[PDB]
């Protein structure tokens, strides 16, 4: 009856368990880098006065 | 010219959607619960 | 051809009634029950033969007690304070043939009455209205009904306009 | 017996978490800790839209930026122009019950769902100049709660039958089904490749599928209730979540690890929409006490708040060049916030 069904589960299960992980200190660095290398062009910190913006009346 | 034509379609569809409300305004709307195997549907006819 | 909200359109005296039958469904309530906020009334129906002999798919839970469940549910949700419920109690026929064989204290604990049918009846109603607690907010319309009464859709054209005249009262300030 | 399936099941979950309890070598605060902080956000309404007359449930941005959808518990389906406040198209609808909408990355077609169990596209595009129903796709058993376009042929929907699924436009018959949730599927987005995609459902878990195997890979926890809102950070190797539990989180596919919560000891109202900006400093989260907050991704500390709308809010978005934030709320109004 649920056998099949815990045996699918089971086989979930197995097939997440064999993974790659890479360390938390690294997924944290690659954040970050990505967020400062791309701050500098981000309208939402900082607002260009009336030069470009669509939304100026 | 096409800000024009664009003030205009946009009126026309402002009279639609306030004749649409206005007409679907004046109904009785009513949610027919009940439970399993019980009925609802002598009800109907 | 569709499945889930079921519509049905009819009118009567210059008025125009909507119908959904949402009871297909079959999924969570909490998460679709709040589209339905601003219905002027809601339906529904129970069937006077569950009392007892048919419970369901189970073994000790009967029809009339998650009716009962469900109704006190329904009526105390957060979405439905200000809306009146309109209950309709049918097949009332094989109610009055099987009380003569099977008494009604198979189904509640406590009396019923003769064992007769006008007894019964009335008891269920009252036992059946007692599960709201919104009293000072909603009302609840109950007429019984069978299978051969026909003046059920005069009963909702009353209620309804009962509900339209008391609501504005109510914004006015009046009531 | 069972008993067997159920103690192997338990060793192999052991075993996730203990691996999961090693590349914890630090935390994501402790990293962005040694930084300079963006300061107090101010953000104040430039263009309002008015013209529905039910609640509001769904909104998505166009692909140029300009153009909107909205969808209200009307049969009604306006494509909006922020630029100026004129709307183009509205388009009726059979049942009265939407829940959400897309608008097609090729700027022709739009989507719609609800209650009716039925997703149904709209040929936008020149088609003598009108609109009229293309395709409607029927096999699912609950209500439709989300769908996205992947390309003008091929479109994923989700629903409440605890069961998403990959479609044909040009046949109408589904391709691919996605199964493994024990909730009701409430949220989907797709990643920026457009070859994996995430779901969130009313058990409180995460998945994330890929469209072309049809298989789930990982899986992610972390709340206790429902779940409302996903969606990708901008590089692709990170989403954030939002929950009935007033909280947001945010995950990283690489580390299948919980990197951050976003929560308050004021807020209890659980979250509707979640939308990060550019480069992912800012997070974007609606609220149920009428309110849109921004927060601090790196540092999570709040920023900002939007208070403009009377009624609770069931949808937020940001342009695709990151100018411009649209909130829908329960009452008839949008508003652009910049």
């Amino acid at each position: 009856a649920s056998i099949a069904q815990a045996r699918k589960l089971v086989e979930q299960l197995k097939m997440e368990a064999n993974i790659d992980r890479i360390k938390v200190s690294k997924a944290a660095a690659d954040l970050m880098a990505y967020c400062e290398a791309h701050a500098k062009e981000d309208p939402l910190l900082t607002p260009v006065p009336a030069s470009e913006n669509p939304f100026r009346e | 010219a096409e800000d024009k034509a664009a003030v205009e379609r946009s009126k026309m569809i402002d009279r639609n959607l306030r004749e649409d409300g206005e007409k679907a305004a004046k109904e009785v709307k009513l949610l027919l619960l009940g439970a399993g195997e019980s009925g609802k549907s002598t009800i109907v006819k | 051809k569709t499945t889930g909200i079921v519509e049905t359109h009819f009118t009567f005296k210059d008025l125009y009634f909507k119908m959904f039958d949402v009871g297909g469904q079959r999924s969570e309530r909490k998460k679709w029950i709040h589209c339905f906020e601003g219905v002027t009334a809601i339906i529904f129906c129970v069937a006077l033969s569950d009392y007892d002999l048919v419970l369901a798919e189970d073994e000790e839970m009967n029809r009339m007690h998650e009716s009962m469940k469900l109704f006190d549910s329904i009526c105390n949700n957060k979405w439905f304070t200000e809306t009146s419920i309109i209950l309709f109690l049918n097949k009332k026929d094989l109610f009055e043939e099987k009380i003569k064989r099977s008494p009604l204290t198979i189904c509640y604990p406590e009396y019923t009455g003769s064992n007769t049918y006008e007894e019964a009846a009335a008891y269920i109603q009252c036992q059946f209205e007692d599960l709201n607690r919104r009293k000072d907010t909603k009302e609840i319309y109950t007429h019984f009904t069978c299978a051969t009464d026909t003046k059920n859709v005069q009963f909702v054209f009353d209620a309804v306009t009962d509900v339209i005249i008391k609501n504005n009262l109510k914004e006015c300030g009046l009531y | 017996e069972l008993d067997q399936l159920r103690q192997e099941a338990e060793q192999l979950k052991n075993q996730i978490r203990d691996a999961r309890k090693a590349c914890a070598d630090a935390t994501l605060s402790q990293i962005t800790n040694n930084i300079d902080p963006v300061g107090r956000i101010q953000m104040r309404t430039r263009r309002t839209l008015r013209g529905h007359l039910a609640k509001i449930y769904a909104m998505h941005w166009g692909t140029d930026s300009r153009l909107l959808v909205s969808a209200s518990q009307d049969g009604k389906l306006i494509i909006w122009d922020s630029y100026t406040t004129n709307k183009v198209h509205a388009i009726p609808l059979r049942s009265s019950w939407v829940m959400t909408c897309a608008y097609a990355p090729s700027g022709n077609y739009v989507a719609c769902g609800g209650l009716d169990n039925i997703c149904s596209i709209y040929n936008l595009k020149t088609r003598e100049g009108n609109v009229r129903v293309s395709r409607e796709l029927a096999g699912h058993t609950g209500y439709l709660s989300c769908c996205r376009f992947l390309d003008d042929n091929q479109i994923v929907t989700s629903s409440g039958d605890t069961t998403c699924a990959l479609w044909d436009i040009e046949t109408g018959q589904q391709t691919t089904t996605f199964t493994g949730h024990t909730g009701d599927v409430m949220s989907l987005s797709l990643a920026p490749d457009t070859r994996l995609f995430v779901s969130g459902a009313c058990d409180a878990s995460a998945k994330l599928w890929d469209v072309r195997e049809g298989m789930c890979r990982q899986t992610f926890t972390g709340h206790e209730s429902d779940i409302n809102a996903i969606c990708f950070f901008p590089n692709g190797n990170a989403f954030a979540t939002g929950s009935d539990d007033a909280t947001c989180r945010l995950f990283d596919l690489r580390a299948d690890q919980e990197l951050m919560t976003y929560s308050h000891d004021n807020i209890i109202c659980g979250i509707t929409s979640v939308s990060f900006s550019k480069s992912g400093r800012l997070l974007l989260a609606g609220y149920d006490d009428f309110n849109c907050n921004v927060w601090d991704a790196l540092k999570a500390d709040r920023a900002g708040v939007l208070a403009g709308h009377d009624n609770r809010v069931s949808c937020l978005g940001v342009t695709d060049d990151g100018m411009a934030v649209a909130t829908g709320s329960w009452d008839s109004f949008l508003k652009i916030w910049n």
